[PDB]
C-alpha cells in the first residue's frame, strides 16, 4: 500500500508520499542494510539536499542492520564532506556500520528513541574467499586495514581511544540508548511529547 | 573387483595414492605403511603417486608416517604428482624416488580461503605464512634447491616434465626398465 496524501495552498494541490513529505522536511530515510544499491541512494540524497539548501540541517532516520564496509565509508565521507549539519536519529536499530553512522553526526544532534539499540562489532566475512596463499594474504591486510578503520573512525566521534573501541568490538556489544549515550554515540534519548 | 587387485599388490608391498589427497585416502594410506612395517622392517614399501594433490594435513600425515617407518619408502610418479604429490614425491627415501618417463611434476604455493571475522582472519593469515615457510622448507630440503628459489618458482604453477624434475630435485631417477 503506502498511501499518498494531498495537500493545497491557494498555489494549488500537491500530491505526495510519506518519504517525499519526509524528504521535503530534509529527512532521509536509512531503514535498509547498507548495501551499494542503498548507499548510492542515501549519497544522491545527500548531494542534493546540500544543493538545495547547504545552511540547513538534515536529519538521517536510522533503522538498519547494518551493511558492507565500503558502501559505509561511502556514506561517511558524504556526511563529512557535506556543510550541513547531520542530525542522526536511531529509531529502532543502529547495528554494525547502522552504529557509525549514527556516530558520525554532528556533535550534539545525534540522538536516539528510548527503546532504540546499538550494536558494535568487527567486520565479519559471512562469505569464503579463496586463492593463493599470496592472495590471501594481501586479502587480511585488507580486512585488517578495514577493522582498524572502523576503529578509528568510532574512536573519533566517540570520544574513546581507538583501543578501547578495538577491545570493545571484540566480541558485540549491544547498547540500550541510555548506554549508547554513555559510550559517546549518541547525545541525547528522545524524551515523548506526547 | 579393483580392490582384490590392490590388495594383491598389497602383498606385493605396492601401494598406491591415486586421488586427490584428503583424509580418507591418508588414513588408509597411513595404515597400510603400519601393516607392511609391521609384517616385513627390511623390505621396501612402493608407492606409486598418480595425484592432483590436497589437503596438506592429510599429507602430513602421510609424510610423517612415510618417514618414521622402519623401511624405505619408493615413490614412483606415474601420470601426475602435483602439489602435494609432488611433496610426498619429494618426500621419499633418498635414491628411490622415481618418475615414469612421460610424468608431470606441479609446483606451487597453498592454496585456502578465510572466513569469519578480523580477527579469526588474522589468525588465518599468521598460519599462511607459517605453513607457506615450512612447505617451502621441506621442498628446498627434498630438492635440494634454495629456500629463494623454491619460493619464487611456486609463485605461480610450474610444470615439470619427467626430465626437468629429475634436474630439479624431485627425483633420482627416471624408470626406463
Ligand atoms: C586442510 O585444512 C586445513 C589445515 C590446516 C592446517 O593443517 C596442517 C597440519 C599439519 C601441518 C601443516 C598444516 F597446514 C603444515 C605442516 C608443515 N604440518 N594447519 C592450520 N590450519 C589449517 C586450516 C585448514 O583449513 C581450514 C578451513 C577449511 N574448513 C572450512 C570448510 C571445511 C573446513
Ligand atoms: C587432465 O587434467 C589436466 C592435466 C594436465 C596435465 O596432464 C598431463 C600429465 C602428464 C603428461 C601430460 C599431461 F598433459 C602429457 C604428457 C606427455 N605427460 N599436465 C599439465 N596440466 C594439466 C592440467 C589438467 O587440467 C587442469 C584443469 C582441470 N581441472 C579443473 C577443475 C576440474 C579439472
Ligand atoms: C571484513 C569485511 C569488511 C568483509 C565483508 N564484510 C562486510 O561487508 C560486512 C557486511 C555483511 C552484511 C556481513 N560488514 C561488516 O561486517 C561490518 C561491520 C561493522 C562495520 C562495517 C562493516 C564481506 O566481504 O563480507
Ligand atoms: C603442498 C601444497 C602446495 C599442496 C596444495 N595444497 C593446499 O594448498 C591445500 C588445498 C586445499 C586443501 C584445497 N590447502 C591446505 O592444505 C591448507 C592448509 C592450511 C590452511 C589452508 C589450506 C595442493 O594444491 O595440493
Amino acid at each position: 500500500i503506502l498511501p499518498s496524501f494531498i495537500e493545497h495552498s491557494s498555489f494549488g494541490v500537491k500530491e505526495s508520499n510519506p518519504y517525499n513529505k519526509l524528504f521535503e522536511e530534509r529527512i532521509i530515510f536509512l531503514g535498509v542494510q547498507v548495501d551499494d544499491a542503498s548507499a548510492n541512494d542515501i549519497m544522491a540524497q545527500l548531494l542534493v539536499l546540500e544543493s538545495l539548501d547547504p545552511d540547513r540541517d538534515i536529519t538521517m532516520y536510522i533503522n538498519s542492520p547494518g551493511g558492507g564496509f565500503t558502501s559505509l565509508m561511502a556514506i561517511y565521507d558524504t556526511m563529512q564532506y557535506v556543510r550541513a549539519d547531520i542530525q542522526t536519529v536511531c529509531l529502532g536499530q543502529a547495528a554494525s556500520a547502522a552504529a557509525v553512522l549514527l556516530a558520525a553526526g554532528t556533535p550534539g544532534k545525534r540522538m536516539a528513541l528510548p527503546n532504540a539499540r546499538v550494536l558494535i562489532h568487527q567486520p565479519s566475512l559471512s562469505g569464503v574467499i579463496q586463492g593463493q596463499f599470496s592472495d590471501l594474504e594481501i586479502q587480511a591486510a585488507e580486512i585488517e586495514r578495514m577493522r582498524t578503520l572502523m576503529e578509528t573512525t568510532l574512536a573519533r566521534h566517540t570520544g574513546k581511544d581507538a583501543g578501547v573501541i578495538r577491545k570493545d568490538t571484540d566480541r558485540d556489544k549491544i547498547l540500550t540508548a541510555e548506554e549508547a549515550k554513555d559510550y559517546g554515540i549518541i547525545d541525547t534519548v528522545l524524551e515523548y511529547r506526547k | 573387483l579393483t580392490d582384490s587387485v590392490y590388495e594383491r599388490l598389497l602383498s606385493e608391498r605396492i601401494i598406491f595414492l591415486g586421488s586427490e589427497v584428503n583424509d580418507e585416502i591418508a588414513n588408509r594410506l597411513c595404515a597400510q605403511i603400519l601393516l607392511l612395517a609391521a609384517e616385513d622392517a627390511s623390505k621396501d614399501i612402493s608407492l606409486y603417486i598418480n595425484s592432483p594433490g590436497g589437503s596438506i594435513s592429510a599429507g602430513m600425515a602421510i609424510y610423517d608416517t612415510m618417514v618414521l617407518a622402519p623401511c624405505d619408502i619408493a615413490t614412483y610418479a606415474m601420470g601426475m604428482a602435483a602439489s602435494m604429490g609432488e611433496f610426498l614425491l619429494a618426500a621419499g627415501t633418498k635414491g628411490k624416488r622415481y618418475a615414469l618417463p612421460h610424468a608431470r611434476i606441479l609446483m606451487h604455493q597453498p592454496l585456502g580461503g578465510v572466513t569469519g571475522s578480523a580477527a579469526d582472519i588474522a589468525i588465518q593469515a599468521e598460519q599462511f605464512a607459517v605453513i607457506k615457510k615450512e612447505m617451502f622448507r621441506l621442498n628446498a630440503e627434498f630438492t635440494g634447491q634454495p629456500i629463494e628459489r623454491i619460493e619464487a618458482d611456486s609463485d605461480r604453477d610450474r610444470w615439470f616434465t619427467a626430465a626437468e624434475a629429475l634436474e630439479y630435485g624431485f627425483v633420482d631417477h627416471i624408470i626406463t626398465r
